[PDB]
């Protein structure tokens, strides 16, 4: 006894759907200055 | 022998060729009008033309509603899907009520898909890293090039040269099942198990017929287990849980199944959804059932209810003739089950005794029927096996009147207990 | 501690299996493709030291063969032969099994493996010299 | 080639019979 | 091709609204019978949808049970082009255990607005002649060409084994090679430019952009409460596509059948949701008269609060007459391939007027089966009376429940 | 002597139903006192369980509080033994945040059905007398086993060599090798290691030498519930959820597959169904949805014998506004037999107090027995039972040997029953909250 | 410890050898009958014979029910596991209420594990194999181990040669070898070879003190709930489990039975000794009907701990019922399973004694007239209120440069702070 195996449900869409939320780098600032949690794996209060 | 349940004696509806109900046939006794209506319902299900037609078996407790539903299931056969469910099963903690109803609706549509299964089997000779592996069988030896996924599966099975392996190329699944019986004598003692070499060709194609519901396809495509790739594998680590399958997925599955039917590689078998106690649904469920039953994909749905004019669940003070809102009673055909005469009760008790392997004398049977004219039919039936046990303990191979009387003195019915409490 | 009792009970196969749906686009974005590529590269790099564990702890149970114990169970002749061969093995005697046809020898030697009684087969498929060589 | 032999045998105890087990690791060549 | 998944449902006979270019409703057309005013109003709403200029227009269809409101909605769905979205949900479906009521309502709204994006791609389809690793030679029945291969294309052709005699198609911009067999060879040009047009709902864009491999949530559900920032940014991107001309917006219809099952919170949410420029046309149906709004103690003219009732236009559906009931029975009989005698038609019309229209429609199939059992060809009065005896309507079943009230449980 | 996990509980004195061969109850046997009709009915139900031929038989034990309903249930369980499954739950246990009530009842029903698998195994059993392993620096080895009747020298494959090395097999070890899978288990040693080896700080007892043939055909019996089969088959790591209870709602398709295959395994010789008992104490905590589920669940062939208990009279069914006997809908009451328990008399109460004194190991005078029986009749049986223990502790404080009347009066003064505590609460009601 | 809580003065039941209650001892005043009944409960706990015995402390607010339960806890010592709970804790969001109850039941059963290990630890001084003729073959491997006490040579089985090279033992390494398994474990270079110029941390350890051969006894205290949690979820599946939130799980009875079996095996083997203790459930009237019914079954277990309930609700409706009033908020069926200890209101003298003991524990000097005034305040108002006035009046006194509370300080603090009844009066007006 064996399972049926179906082919995958292919899901067509336009390329633009994936390009959404992509902003030009001339409108993205270095927001990393506000990144807090990223410093826990990097530095220490005494090291700071 | 298989264990005996409450409805084991029911083998069908007991209709003649013209569809009139015989008085006592196939387990059922009496209830001719309801049996003939269930006959028409069986023909409706067999016709496979109508979608979403609903029928309600409504009648007092003990009047055979569930027996009639199971008799319909028997008359249909095992080929036709039959999904028994209870309205109280809709209160999932995982998915919404409407999703549970929809999943039961999709369970009741069956699909026989003919699928060509191709298998590579043999004893491995070479495992050169894409991989050019070799397989040898009772006929001969072939060299094959396979996807690296199959090689990773072989490594998962830890296949070494000289082992007998089974490769289903359709699903990318490899089963290493033993080392070849040729090696079974080389060492006086080893931890492995030996199996003979395969007798057929290395690459074999076999055509099989698979029985699945539409619900199986829906859940398989919603939670894929066949990706065999890094992301799908990482997803498979997650705890399983029912999910609210979308209408887009079900539409895609409908299109795929229509393509299968058009190609001739599949046949669709509309079956039955049976909701045994529908009054435990709430007003949200009934409102959803309006839209669901109007669907063109829906199965034939059977309802049973024993409530009088009672309050609809999920409402405050709305009463309806069976606990089902008037809007849903308009969409169903109603079959009424009537109370039994003493003679019909005695016939049912005799059938139950013969199904339970119990011998009972005429005087004991008459006393049991008299007890069943009081109390209920089910109470009187349930006294058969205690009384036969006490007969066996007293060294008798048949229930006598004294054994029935003593069991009725040991075990009380609902009415007697209520009288004692009151 | 149940591992022995678990493998004896693991038998349910799913009725349907399907690969995940694939989102199809013309002209896939370079940024989206690059991000997916680096995601896959990182996941596979981290999986490599533990890959066999991931593979065994994720691969689904798709196939279900009938247990070799049924190859005995299907026929009473093979049951009595099992009794006789076990008794005769306890007496140090060797046995020649004669049967009419090739397929019965196939299922016989499968049964003989299930009893752990190693054998050698000669039948019409052998060339003239190999029949005597295996004898 | 080089071989390392792990050997464990019954040996009779000294001051069925009184017995004990003893292990005799063995090496093929002086290099190993 | 036998016994397809689509079978005969309750509204299968409805193929449209049956209106002229003046929206004058024909008495019997496209399966619709009567309801002339309500069908005219549905047609005006349909023209509103087709124009798609105005957003947030809501229409309520109100009337007695069985008066063809869901049938009007189904006709509007059928008449409306399949390109334009038409989301149809019951009011009880928004009570999800995976998302809030407002979130489910938002998803339903966003499913009902489609974004149509057109893009061109270049497709190569032919038969392989010679492959050298690099050079590739392809031929059709009309032309042959040799290509100089790049490193990525060489890798793609190496991963998917391509040899001489194979028939393959290649996406020029991506190198996607799929083998469709071995050699009929394609006839025309080897390299073709194709436009392909996808309609993607706002919900799909939301869910795809919600997370990595988020499109799996478009099938299984598993979509939590989508973040508001994602939706706002996707609205901004869609507006930018509309301004630049790379997309067109196709407003659709959200139909909420039996909307009285919604609670006060859902209605209050709808009050503001219909005021956005991306709101679709909402259509609702309810048979309730003056009755309590769920979640409150206040009775209201449809179970709908007067705040929402002021944002919508109401279409009323009348009872049917004898002529319309007989015509509906005729159309249902034709839909189910059931032949009935004229006397049977009259008797079934009388039963339908006396008890219910749905009951008569069900008796159609029951009588057809009973006629087939007796080796008949046309349903007669005797068959109608047979199935009328076998199957009860609600009134008669209630009367028998009153007759044996002592046997039922919790009867009151 | 030593404090075990199991201590003296409220029903530790129950050893069974105390019936004869004819199921006629004895006055005082196996810790049971009185309840002759109820115990006879429980005996008939226990025979019905042991025959196992009838599925979905429900019995409700109804009676006044403290009349022995949980006692009769524990007697049935004790007389059933461990072979037949006996799942006892409080009715409030089904209300879960992990699963629906119907799933909880499904799992409870399927915990109460055993599947007893049988398989034959090839077992090597003997004492190692010599082992040699040679490895490059493939592995070649030689192993000799003795078993009194014979001594066989085996040439070892690579995998068996790896297994023997992993087990660290040494000469003088009585080992077991499963020829089907190569699993090696050590039963014990047959003699010491060399006295000349330091560390080795052990002088373990040496088991007797194996006898008979080295290789035997051994049959082993494994019993699992249906619920275990369900959980193990539900997911890749299902077995971990059998302990943690992290089981979501198991798919109904999986359970249908398990039912089908188990039915085949019982048409074959591979398995035997052992149908058991589900005991739902205080069943009136179930709501209408649970009762409705119980209606259909009792009609399956895989349903066990359902035993229920409740002391409620005609009361309101939970989740509804209707009043029904026992707090159970009449349609489920139609599906069961009711067993009634009777209040005890002076003699029965005294015998119960004697049995409890015996199990608690309390020596008590006959006047103390009379006064305690009077107290128990006046107040309650459980209160007098708890006064046995307290009066024992008070007597031991004063260095007495036998609990006398003074100790019982003292513990009666210290510890109150419901009635006197209620009277004192009413006498000072203004001090208590919300009147 | 150092901070002072509302019960920090309760040091135990002030009982004599005869079991009678002293009028004022061990921080408790009055409640003599209740304290004597609590002492009998303590004897019940220490007997370890019984399981699931229930006792209800019942009486007006501020009659010392919680003080008496914490006094039982003091009498039993730190060896007996005493698990405090309040009834509000059953209403968890991760697990069902009856699972919370069962988990707290198993927290009150203690188990004490005794492990006796034999170890040979020292700095390695030689690793010479002993060559032989086989009847190069070696029959022993000699290891010399040095500690501060001295040096010992061991005649180890030759098979230990694999573990020595696996651990990469060399001369100058501290190692230990366990007698039972015979496997060596390496724990670093001896610090006598460490210089200040080389940089390593984990690889150095001080030369062991004591004899080379050591016998170590390890005693660990656990609860059955600890074993339950350990066997329910052992610590790539671990990676996903530690990334995801580890919620509480509804541990099955199967696991509890298995752990009961394992603990009984340990108790038979002598490795472990059980210490069954007490579960204290304060504000038990916050339990609902489902919890009380479950407790019926829970207290009838032979494995259950001794449970102490406390309630003050009087005749009150049971939570989760409608209109079912009960004598304590506790259904009569559960009340039939508990022994009840009544607690009674205090006299003015007893209140003054409690106030004085509180002032002593808070470290407050109180004058006689101030004590009388605060006592009479406590005969009005409540005892709790008058006790709460002590430290703010002490602070007011410290501001005015007085080392002891004077009556004027009590008066001023009373004028600043009001009780529940005076505030109800202000609200009514
Ligand atoms: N006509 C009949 N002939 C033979 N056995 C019957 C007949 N009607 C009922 N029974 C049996 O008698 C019992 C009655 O149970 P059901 O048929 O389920 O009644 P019911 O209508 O389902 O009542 P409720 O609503 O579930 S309480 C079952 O054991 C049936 O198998
Ligand atoms: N004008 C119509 N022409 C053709 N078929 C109709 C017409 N009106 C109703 N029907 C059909 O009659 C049946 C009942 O009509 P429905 O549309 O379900 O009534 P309804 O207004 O939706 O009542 P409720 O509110 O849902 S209970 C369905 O099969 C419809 O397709
Ligand atoms: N017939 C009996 N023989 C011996 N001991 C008994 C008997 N009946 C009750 N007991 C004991 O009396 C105590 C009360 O328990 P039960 O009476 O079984 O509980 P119950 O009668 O079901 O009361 P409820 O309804 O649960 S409050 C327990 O310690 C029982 O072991
Ligand atoms: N007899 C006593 N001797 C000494 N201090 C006491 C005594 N009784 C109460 N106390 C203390 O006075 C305060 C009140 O006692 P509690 O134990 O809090 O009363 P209670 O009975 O728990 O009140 P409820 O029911 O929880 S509101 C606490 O700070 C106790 O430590
Ligand atoms: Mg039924
Ligand atoms: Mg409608
Ligand atoms: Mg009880
Ligand atoms: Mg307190």
């Amino acid at each position: 006894g064996s399972s049926y195996v179906a082919g995958p449900l292919e899901y067509p869409s336009a390329s633009l759907i994936l390009k959404a939320l992509e902003r030009d780098f001339w409108k993205e600032a270095d927001l990393s200055m506000f990144d807090l949690i990223g410093l826990e794996n990097k530095i220490t209060r005494h090291e700071a | 022998t298989q264990r005996i349940a409450s409805h084991s004696h029911v083998k069908g509806l007991g209709l003649d060729e013209s569809g009139l109900a015989k008085q006592a046939a196939s387990g059922l006794v009496g209830q001719e009008n309801a049996r003939e209506a269930c006959g028409v319902i069986v023909e409706l299900i067999k016709s496979k033309k109508m979608a979403g037609r609903a029928v309600l078996l409504a009648g007092p407790p003990g009047t055979g509603k569930t027996a009639l539903a199971l008799a319909i299931a028997q008359e249909l056969g095992s080929k036709v899907p039959f999904c028994p469910m209870v309205g109280s099963e809709v209160y999932s903690t995982e998915i919404k009520k409407t999703e549970v109803l929809m999943e039961n609706f999709r369970r009741a549509i069956g699909l026989r898909i003919k699928e060509t299964k191709e298998v590579y089997e043999g004893e491995v000779t070479e495992l050169t890293p894409h991989v050019i592996i070799g397989l040898k069988t009772a006929k001969g030896t072939k060299q094959l090039k396979l996807d690296p996924s199959i090689f990773e599966s072989l490594q998962k099975e830890r296949v070494e040269a000289g082992d007998v392996i089974y490769i289903e190329a359709n699903s990318g699944a490899v089963k290493r099942q033993g080392r070849c019986d040729t090696y079974a004598t080389e060492f006086d003692l080893e931890a492995e198990e030996y199996v003979p070499l395969p007798k057929g060709d290395v690459h074999k194609k076999k055509e099989i017929i698979q029985d699945v519901t539409l619900h199986d396809l829906d859940v398989a495509n919603a939670r894929p287990q066949g990706g065999q790739d890094i992301l799908s594998m990482m997803g498979q680590l997650m705890k399983p849980k029912k999910t609210e399958i979308t209408d887009k997925l079900r539409g895609e599955i409908n299109k795929v199944v229509n393509k299968y039917i058009d190609q001739g590689i599949a046949e669709l078998v509309p079956g039955v959804l049976f909701v045994d106690e529908v009054h435990m649904l709430d007003i949200e469920c009934f409102t959803y059932l309006h839209r669901a039953l109007e669907s063109s994909i829906a199965p034939i749905v059977i309802f049973a209810s024993n409530r009088g004019n009672c309050v609809i669940r999920g409402t405050e003070d709305i009463t309806s003739p069976h606990g089902i809102p008037l809007d849903l009673l308009d969409r169903v055909m109603i079959i009424r089950t009537m109370l039994y005469t003493p003679q019909e009760m005695k016939q049912i008790i005799k059938i139950r005794a013969q199904t339970e392997g119990i011998n009972i004398s005429e005087e004991a049977l008459n006393h049991l029927g008299e007890i069943g004219t009081k109390t209920t039919l089910r109470y009187s039936v349930q006294l058969l096996t205690p009384a036969n046990l006490l007969a066996k303990i007293n060294g008798k191979d048949s229930i006598e009147k004294e054994h029935v009387e003593e069991i009725s003195e040991l075990f009380y019915d609902a009415k007697s207990s209520a009288k004692i409490l009151a | 501690s149940l591992q022995d009792v678990i493998d004896r009970v693991a038998f349910v196969i799913p009725p349907v299996v399907a690969a995940p749906p694939s989102l199809r686009v013309p002209r896939p974005p370079p940024l989206y493709s690059h991000r997916m590529r680096i995601l896959r590269q990182g996941l596979r790099e981290h999986a490599a030291p533990y890959f066999q564990q991931l593979r065994q702890t994720t691969a689904p149970r798709l196939l279900q063969f009938p247990e070799l114990r049924l190859v005995q169970f299907d026929s009473g002749k093979l049951e009595a032969l099992a009794i006789l061969l076990q008794k005769l093995k306890s007496e140090g005697r060797r046995v020649l099994i004669l049967s009419q046809m090739i397929l019965m020898l196939d299922i016989l030697e499968m049964f003989l493996n299930f009893h752990y009684l190693t054998y050698v087969r000669i039948d019409e498929n052998a060339s003239s010299e190999q029949r005597q060589e295996l004898m | 080639g080089p071989i390392i032999t792990y050997h464990s045998v019954t040996v009779p105890l000294v001051g069925p019979p009184a017995r004990c087990s003893r292990t005799f690791i063995t090496f093929s060549d002086d290099a190993t | 091709d036998v016994t397809r998944i689509e079978r005969i449902g309750a509204h299968s006979h409805i193929r449209g609204l049956g209106l002229d270019d003046a929206l004058e409703p024909r008495q019997a057309s496209q399966g619709m019978v009567g309801q002339l005013a309500a069908r005219r109003a549905a047609g005006v709403v349909l023209e509103m949808i087709r124009e798609g200029k105005i957003a947030g227009r809501a229409v309520l269809i109100a009337g007695q049970p069985g008066t063809g409101k869901t049938a009007i909605a189904m006709g509007m769905a059928q008449a409306l082009g399949p390109d334009t979205p038409f989301t149809a949900i019951a009011g009880s479906e928004i009570f999800s255990l995976e998302m809030s009521k407002t979130e489910a309502l938002t998803q339903a709204f966003r499913r009902s607005i489609g974004v149509r994006i057109k893009e061109e791609t270049e497709i190569i389809e032919g038969e392989v002649v010679e492959i050298q690793i690099g050079k590739l030679t392809l031929k059709t029945t009309e032309m042959e060409t040799i290509y100089d291969l790049g490193t990525k294309m060489i890798e793609s052709l190496t991963k998917d084994k391509v040899q001489a005699g194979d028939v393959i198609t290649i996406d020029k911009a991506t190198g996607k090679i799929s083998k469709l067999g071995r050699s009929q060879c394609p006839d025309g040009e080897l390299q073709k430019r194709k436009e392909v047009v996808h309609t993607v709902s706002l919900h799909e864009i939301d869910v795809i952009n919600s997370r990595t491999q988020g499109f799996l949530a478009l099938f299984s559900g598993d979509t939590g409460e989508i973040k508001s920032e994602v939706r706002e940014q996707i609205n901004a991107k869609v507006a930018e596509w509309r301004e630049e001309g790379k997309a067109e917006i196709i407003p659709g219809v959200l139909f909420i059948d039996e909307v009285h099952m919604l609670d006060i919170e859902s209605f209050s949410f709808l009050n503001r949701a219909l005021e956005s420029d991306m709101a679709p046309v909402l259509i609702m149906a309810t048979n309730r008269g003056i009755t309590r709004i769920r979640g409150t103690s206040y009775q209201s003219p449809h179970g709908i609060p007067i705040d929402l009732l002021d944002r919508l236009l109401i279409v009323s559906t009348t009872p049917y007459s004898e002529k319309d009931t007989k015509q509906i029975l005729r159309i249902r009989c034709e839909e189910e391939d059931v032949e009935m005698s004229e006397d049977a038609y009259t008797v079934l019309t009388r039963i339908g007027l006396e008890t219910s229209l749905r009951y008569a429609i069900q008796l159609i199939t029951a009588a057809s089966l009973v006629c087939r059992k007796r080796k008949g060809t046309e349903v007669q009065v005797d068959d109608i009376k047979r199935v009328y005896s076998l199957f009860l309507d609600e009134s008669r079943s209630t009367q028998y429940m009153k007759e044996y009230q002592d046997a039922f449980l919790f009867n009151e």
